[PDB]
């Protein structure tokens, strides 16, 4: 398991960081900061040691950091460091990794 | 006496927003060769709004909005492009009744060449628009209080189909409800009325007259 | 586990495209865009690693790719991938697959 | 007839011509029935709708039900 | 695990199709169309590979194709087939066979 | 497992003093949910032996005490000490620690 800004997840739980929305769509038009949204779209900057379970050893969690991920649109939680947002969601909420 | 001649589309409904404004002299907004969009329903909503907007700034013209109402977020978009990249956008509310709302903008659309948005049965959605159903104006004036919009162009056997229509209507029409003469005026104008308005010192001069 | 538009599903998802619904049906009558339901024969597009459970080892998925497949009605989420619509099940959640070859004669 | 079947009715009759028209029945409760059966005989059969022989509408045949002229 | 009309269910499913509903009953007397109403004998014509969970291997369905079975009134999932109604349920679900 | 001010937790239990909670109120006027607290900065100050389960033998608790750790908004019950608020949460329900040392 390993850590970011001086913070470790616990057990199954993976930190991320929302990548920076749509100010611009597509044509030319402008939208304002907040309109109606979160950004499914964000990057793992963290991740637990694993839940342990489904045995008696440890399984670590199925991302390893910095990988681009999608997330669902209701669950986990927020948190901030250094008055910067991100967000904290279980590794089986997860719905999808990014490949290059 | 005097004698006006009203031809155009011209009903007494003003923009939402004062940022709209175009002219700073007379506080109207003016605009040439513009598109027009109905919408039936409410636009609070963004992903209705936004490709309506797309298409506009892709053909370069000014764009003014019809609508039951234009609020929530969809209205901080059209005054955020309008204040800070001169977007031609205008938005005003619908004439304003409630089953009348429906007859009046269906005649605009029918006038403008173009269709209406939200529901009679078969809905067209806002999010899927295409150039040939919005609207096309050869001149649109607003103020605070209302709306003139000029030289709208859509099918002349079509309008006259529905001036046919509303005469036919109105004729058999057992009715205190005057309005469907104010319909009639609205979508026989840029073809034309005439409203005489007569004067003299007092009413009773005035209705005998 | 393979991938689809740069989008790699996780643990026990499959993701599938739904095949377009019918516009036009027998004969030569066309039907409005309300009358359809969400259409529920699919092809799916891409698989997850599988589920590690049931076991110590993972488990693989039960579909292969470009499989003909038939959904339940409910539990799908949707993504969006180049600006069109795909949808992501739970492997369990499938409930039929559609075979690609023949046994006798 | 409204619903969904009218929706199918237009927009699909504004299509490569095809002539389709929906009317309300003659109606007001117990005498539409009378009515329908009346127009139903002297365009030679026809029944659909709750029933005494009971006739669904999925199940149709082209000599259906009754015949016509103009 | 077994198919039919191009058809294979999966994991613990089975696929059956409803026994015709009777018109003539007991007395002499006929009855409408609309009188019932779902069948509870069905007759079974496709079969899933099995449910992984009842062991590290695979544990194979109960019932054979084309065993004779009682449904219960509730469950299952109707399917439609070149243009046929079949219905689809798991096989725990499934309460009874009748032999033969 | 280890105690504090003569209380130890049991199972799975950790003992945390949280700084201060009140964000419903500022000063004296009501706020609007922002996430208006869904994540509590606390120190652990007490930890239980450890939970009997997923063995035959007890599993001790992922945090030692001492450690500064993130709660969540909701499940933590509060006990008090020596007329002093501090709350106690499941070692599973505990969201985070904060590290010490590159």
């Amino acid at each position: 398991g390993q850590a970011f800004r001086k913070f470790l997840p616990l057990f199954d739980r993976v930190l991320v960081e929302r990548s920076a929305a749509e100010t611009v769509t597509k044509g030319g038009i402008m939208l304002p900061e907040k309109s109606q949204g979160k950004v499914l779209q964000a990057t793992v900057v963290a991740v637990g040691s694993g839940s342990k379970g489904k045995g008696g050893e440890i399984q670590p969690v199925s991302v390893k950091v910095g990988d681009k991920v999608l997330l669902p649109e209701y669950g986990g939680t927020k948190v901030v460091l250094d008055d910067k947002d991100y967000f904290l969601f279980r590794d089986g909420d997860i719905l999808g990794k990014y490949v290059d | 006496d005097e004698l006006e001649i009203i031809e155009g589309m011209k009903f007494d409904r003003g923009y939402i927003s004062p940022y709209f404004i175009n002219t700073s002299k007379g506080q109207k907004c003016e605009f040439q060769d513009a598109y027009v969009l109905l919408s039936e329903k409410k636009i609070s909503s963004i992903q209705s709004i936004v490709p309506a907007l797309e298409i506009a700034n892709a053909h370069r013209k000014p764009l003014v909005i019809i609508a039951e109402d234009v609020d929530g977020e969809a209205l901080s978009t059209l005054v955020l492009n309008r204040l800070k990249v001169g977007l031609q956008v205008v938005a005003v509310k619908a004439p304003g009744f409630g089953d009348n709302r429906k007859n009046q903008l269906k005649d605009m659309a029918i006038a403008t060449g173009g269709a209406v948005f939200g529901e009679e049965g078969l809905t067209l959605n806002l999010e899927d628009v295409q150039p040939h159903d919005l609207g096309k104006v050869g001149k649109v004036i607003v103020t605070k209080d209302d709306a003139m919009l000029l030289k709208g162009k859509g099918d002349k056997a079509q309008i006259e189909k529905r001036i046919q229509e509303i005469i036919e209507q109105l004729d058999v029409t057992t009715s205190e409800y005057e309005k469907e003469k104010l319909n009639e005026r609205l979508a026989k104008l840029s073809d034309g009325v005439a409203v005489l308005k007569v004067g003299g010192t007092s009413d009773v001069e005035v209705n005998e007259k």
